[PDB]
């Protein structure tokens, strides 16, 4: 078996013609050349086993992608793993290739209007889809949003993915920057949270540079703060915890720093639609479906062609509770219909 | 849609 930078990956005889793309906690995923179908592949190594949450997280995006089938969310083409219990150490997912992500290309590239224009069309169809399964990604950030050569960009890592139907993501270990201000003041389960961190992507792709680059939960907060300045009593009076509200209450007064000296050469409409997304007020904040709408990617919008999930997604079993050994069984059977 | 991206 062909080894990339130090990693086993028993993929072959299928899938051949390995190269390092990127990496997490606990996966590495390069570029392949499929063998049988004649067309090169993503590849995912995932090697959860060993620990309780990487299994959560790891059910959970199979499941999930498994289910969903939309051109803007990354797809399940092939899983391959041992043919027994035992055996299986670790997990192979083959998806289609997306050359890049989001985070690498403002790395290395800014963006033109048309660019920004038609990704966050994309980003807003594929939550569109993830929102009308009554499903919240909560994780939305530019890496997590995959591109290829010809624009095409699809919404991938549902980890930390919640349904919206009665976990808590400040007990998790991962970035912050575009999370919503309601996260923070403790409270991280309506749709709007998705559309604040879209707000954030915007922001990113009109600068190049992350928004609110928290360190911490009330640096994070600060860092919100400090741009769309002190929140007006009217939404004061919407914080349902009373400490969280207090404590904002008494914090001194921030002005507002106006959107268009923060992106100088941002279109006016995109700004607009900016200011709509990164609303302080979760219920004034503005939906999937009316940021489609809007002004700003009138260019792109077609309802008709805009695909809604025909059933609310639902997991069959909590997760959170369950030992790893009992995880891994349940990852054993979902990945049972890709073996001969 | 705008023209292709250049990677790198």
């Amino acid at each position: 078996p062909e080894m990339v930078r130090g990693q086993v990956f028993d993929v072959g005889p299928r899938y051949t013609n390995l190269s390092y793309i990127g990496e997490g906690a606990y996966g590495m995923v390069c570029s392949a050349y499929d063998n049988l179908n004649k067309v090169r592949v993503a590849i995912k190594k995932i090697s959860p086993f060993e620990h309780q949450t990487y299994c959560q997280r790891t059910l959970r995006e199979i499941k999930i992608l498994l289910r969903f089938r939309h051109e803007n969310i990354i797809g399940i083409n092939d899983i391959i793993r041992a043919p027994t219990i035992e055996q299986m150490k670790d997990v192979y997912i083959v998806q289609d290739l997306m050359e890049t992500d989001l985070y690498k290309l403002l790395k290395t590239q800014h963006l033109s209007n048309d660019h920004i224009c038609y990704f966050l069309y994309q980003i807003l169809r594929g939550l569109k889809y993830i929102h009308s399964a009554n499903v919240l990604h909560r994780d939305l950030k530019p890496s997590n949003l995959l591109l290829n050569t010809t624009c095409d960009l699809k919404i991938c890592d549902f980890g930390l993915a919640r349904v919206a139907d009665p976990g808590f993501l400040t007990e998790y270990v991962a970035t912050r920057w575009y999370r919503a201000p309601e996260i923070m003041l403790n409270s991280g389960y309506t749709k709007s949270i998705d559309i604040w961190s879209v707000g954030c992507i915007l922001a990113e792709m009109l600068s190049n540079r992350p928004i609110f680059p928290g360190k911490h939960y009330l640096d994070q907060l600060n860092h919100i703060l400090g741009i769309l300045g002190s929140p007006s009593q009217e939404d004061l009076n919407c914080i349902i915890n009373l400490k969280a509200r207090n404590y904002l209450l008494s914090l001194p007064h921030k002005n507002k720093v106006p959107w268009n000296r923060l992106f100088p050469n941002a279109d006016s409409k995109a700004l607009d639609l900016l200011d709509k997304m990164l609303t302080f007020n979760p219920h004034k904040r503005i939906e999937v479906e009316q940021a489609l709408a809007h002004p700003y990617l009138e260019q792109y919008y077609d309802p008709s062609d805009e695909p809604i999930a025909e059933a609310p997604f639902k997991f069959d079993m909590e997760l959170d509770d369950l030992p790893k050994e009992k995880l891994k069984e349940l990852i054993f059977e979902e990945t049972a219909r890709f073996q001969p | 849609r705008p023209p292709d991206l250049w990677i790198h």
